[PDB]
RNA sequence: CUUGAGUCUCGUAGAGGGGGGUAGAAUUCCAGGUGUAGCGGUGAAAUGCGUAGAGAUCUGGAGGAAUACCGGUGGCGAAGGCGGCCCCCUGGACGAAGACUGACGCUCAGGUGCGAAAGCGUGGGGAGCAAACAGGAUUAGAUACCCUGGUAGUCCACGCCGUAAACGAUGUCGACUUGGAGGUUGUGCCCUUGAGGCGUGGCUUCCGGAGCUAACGCGUUAAGUCGACCGCCUGGGGAGUAC
RNA sequence: GUUUAUUAAAAACACAGCACUGUGCAAACACGAAAGUGGACGUAUACGGUGUGACGCCUGCCCGGUGCCGGAAGGUUAAUU
């Protein structure tokens, strides 16, 4: 996961962020552990869970003003 | 390590280098900087890290 | 009927076996009041990673519509053809059998980017121009 | 799910001659035609429990509609059961 | 088919039998029976040299075509019969030109089918092909050991010699011994298994099955006396030497192979 | 009668079920090419494997579980439950108009049918991992803790009693009670300018009112208002065993 | 079932299955001066031989010593130049 995508102008330090778009994730991340078939369905699927923090954050900006912290 | 190997191969008579990379392990950049310090150009830092189509079950490791 | 997009590829040196089998298969399709809505040969092309040896194979895209019965004798036959390395047969839902996305790239391949060699004369004897031995 | 031209044979032979789909006889004959289609699958496939879920819907409703029909017109019942050749 | 006993008598407990409706329930046509007879283990000298062979039924013999050569001609598949002299079922094929053979059974047995030869025609079981023209992973029925020597590999019911490579000039196929060989592509084989595929749930179930198959019983070596077999014991049987046959070859050892004619084709063999 | 429910043709999404076909990469393995000394493991380590040339690396094939990411708040099933890709067989659900029958209804002891996973008999098969078992390491128990080898197993066809954390720990089906917005889909309308809006259904998910709760928490997918009928409980241990 | 003809008729022996292994078919193996033939004209779901002994549940450690199979890089090595 130095990533095959070539960094603009070649250098000895890979620009690993700017190279990667969806690599290592799922594919080379679960190293040396017993592989389950169906566990992801209940283990991993936390999209619903992260959607709550994004709403909450968009609510609180108006509310800090209404408290006059802002 | 990179420097150990790069010295000896001058007798095989090599002058320019490319690299294939295969792993999640440490030494990501610092092994490349040393290949560059043997006087070689290293324009191609090519990942070929093989992803099987979900291969053989790995060692369980800890009992949790 | 239900629409079955069969595409398959063939090893060059064993290819001489398939030109007799495809023309019995197209006849089993139109013989049942299904249709061949194109029958496109693409010529020989490079595989990225080898399948059943050699880094090249020869491609035929059928664009079938056919009844379910007929497709049951055919799938078992193309899959157990030695000349064929692999085949894939695609779903009825939202399925095209006309206006090929790869029609230009097929012509380009056939006309100009082919092998142009004797082992691939064996492939042009397996496309739309099929010739096969007398039994 | 059944062919237009078979569904039309069933409607012709069952219910009244008005050529409806809604009447007690023809709903029995249509339920059967799916049971018979299901029984083509269940000639093998004996462990196939998610489809079986459907078989107990279709049987139950054919029992319910014959039970209704002998409560309803007696001509329709006595004709239907013998015309659709069910049981032994 | 196979027919299995309900365990309704002593001696009938574990007993399995071979039956087909297609077997003639008359006696087979004796003008096509060319006499077996058995030799009770005895060679030219009048000695038993194959030991614990002897007894049982006469068990008559059919020539069997194990080469399957015919250009394009139909077979009605006139009957499927049990052969009491081998494990496989054997068909009487009666060709529509007036020729009768005995032929070893395929996975095919369709009436009015044709035993074909040549590339574009063969793709069903029993229809001949050079082995180059048969796909990888195929189970395959009855293989010629070398071209024109005849089908010496996979003859017993539902056994098979499954293709595991077929690239290059040769065919690689696996044998049920644990051996794996390359075999020249000019040999004949067919797709699908050998016939009578349900044979493999057979159990025998009585000492009498082996008796009519002409197999005589056989002692423990340790339960002979030291004089009658060298493995035989003293007081209280005394298994406690290394094991041997009655003629002195270490039975759980040795590699004796000296074929020196076909050794070029085996690229690995079974090992201890 | 329709106001319940049932049903026809029309349209739409998907890993629901069962059985078949089939490939390559990494581990593993063969063949060949090249090449020298450690490789491997973990908190850290030793046991393991290796000069008979390992490890690694290039080329092509092999074999068998598995099929990455795609796999999402997505979609399917009755609860458990569903994932390579495909075909063969087949369910149930979602929209929408025209029409049809007209309480044909609800619940349900017993009941037949039916498994997440492993158990399990015989046939076909078996690369890696692993209970057990060894040995290392730890803290005296691989069988507390941690690692390495390593066997039955895991895998398939069929066959035997369906267990649990069978669920938003919440039975069923149905009537009734302010909604907004997201994910995402049938579909009227719109720079379809906004996975958006409005029009109307769909699962799915955030949010909170009337009400309810010991408390968290629920709230139109109830843990609210109710309806009928079923399942099941009545202090703990000992007992999910006894009988 | 077989059994020391009669005083052991069994617990020994047998057998399916179960586990081990040789054998790829001009087989392994056997006897025979050797030609040869049996095995088998069958042939791996087949054949020779070993231990245990249908059937439900299984089968822990381990080669020190003793017997036997097997495998290789190579220093030399009989016979021999």
């Amino acid at each position: 996961p130095v990533i095959k995508v070539r960094e603009n102008e070649p250098f000895d330090v890979a620009l690993r962020r700017f190279k990667r778009s969806c690599e290592k994730a799922g594919v080379l991340a679960e190293v040396r552990r017993r592989e389950f078939y169906e566990k992801p369905t209940t283990e991993r699927k936390r999209a619903k869970a992260s959607a709550v923090k994004r709403h909450a954050k968009k609510l609180a900006r108006e509310n800090a003003r209404r408290t006059r912290l802002y | 390590a990179a420097e150990r190997c790069a010295d000896a191969v001058k007798e095989y008579g090599i002058k320019n280098l490319e690299v294939m990379v295969k792993g999640p392990g440490p030494g990501r950049e610092s092994t490349i900087r040393a290949l560059n310090a043997a006087g070689f150009r290293i324009t191609n830092i090519t990942d070929v890290t093989p992803i099987p189509h979900n291969g053989c079950r790995p060692p369980k490791k800890r009992r949790v | 009927m239900r629409h079955y997009e069969i595409v398959f590829m063939v090893h060059p040196d064993q290819s001489e076996q398939v030109p007799g089998m495809i023309e019995r298969y197209t006849a089993a399709i139109t013989g049942a009041e299904g249709k061949i809505h194109r029958l496109e040969d693409w010529g020989r092309r490079q595989l990225a990673y080898p399948i059943n040896k050699l880094h090249k194979a020869h491609y035929v895209l059928m664009n079938v519509e056919a009844p379910q019965e007929v497709i049951d004798e055919l799938e078992t036959t193309f899959r157990f053809n030695d000349a064929v390395i692999r085949s894939m047969v695609m779903r009825t839902k939202h399925a095209v059998t006309e206006a090929s996305p790869m029609v230009k790239a097929k012509d380009e391949r056939r006309e100009r980017r082919d092998d142009f060699a004797n082992e691939t004369a064996d492939d042009a004897e397996a496309g739309d121009s099929e010739e096969e031995e007398e039994e | 799910s059944l062919s237009t031209e078979a569904t039309a044979k069933i409607v012709s032979e069952f219910g009244r001659d008005a050529n409806d789909t809604g009447s007690t006889e023809v709903q029995v004959a249509l339920l059967t035609a799916q049971i018979n289609h299901l029984q083509g699958h269940f000639a093998e496939h004996k462990k196939d429990h998610h489809s079986r879920r459907g078989l107990l819907r279709m049987v139950s409703q054919r029992r319910k509609l014959l039970d209704y029909l002998k409560r309803k017109d007696v001509a329709r019942y006595t004709r239907l059961i013998e015309r659709l050749g069910l049981r032994r | 088919a196979v027919v299995k006993c309900k365990p309704t008598s002593p001696g009938r407990r574990h007993v399995v039998k071979v039956v087909n409706p297609e077997l003639h329930k008359g006696k087979p046509f004796a003008p096509l029976l060319e006499k077996n007879s058995k030799s009770g283990g005895r060679n030219n000298n009048g000695r038993i040299t194959t030991r614990h062979i002897g007894g049982g039924h006469k068990q008559a013999y059919r020539i069997v075509d194990f080469k399957r050569n015919k250009d394009g001609i139909p077979a009605v598949v006139e009957r499927l019969e049990y052969d009491p002299n081998r494990s496989a079922n054997i068909a009487l094929v009666l060709y529509k030109d007036g020729e009768r053979r005995y032929i070893l059974a395929p996975k095919g047995l369709k009436a009015g089918d044709q035993i074909q030869s040549g590339v574009d025609a063969a793709i069903k079981p029993g229809n001949t092909l050079p082995m180059r023209n048969i796909p990888v992973g195929s189970t395959v029925h009855n293989v010629e050991m070398k071209p024109g020597k005849g089908g010496q590999l996979a003859r017993s019911a539902g056994t098979y010699v499954q293709i595991v490579a077929r690239d290059g000039a040769y065919v690689t196929l696996r044998l049920r011994s644990g051996e794996m060989r390359k075999v020249e592509a000019d040999c004949r084989a067919t797709l699908g298994e050998v016939g009578n595929a349900e044979h493999m749930l057979r159990v025998l179930g009585k000492a009498g099955a082996a008796r009519w198959r002409g197999v005589r019983p056989t002692v423990r070596g340790t339960a002979m006396n030291p004089v009658d077999h060298p493995h035989g014991g003293g007081e209280g049987r005394n298994f406690g030497k290394h094991p041997v046959t009655p003629w002195g070859v270490q039975t759980k050892g040795k590699k004796t192979r000296s074929n020196k004619r076909t050794d070029k084709f085996i690229v690995r063999r079974r090992s201890k």
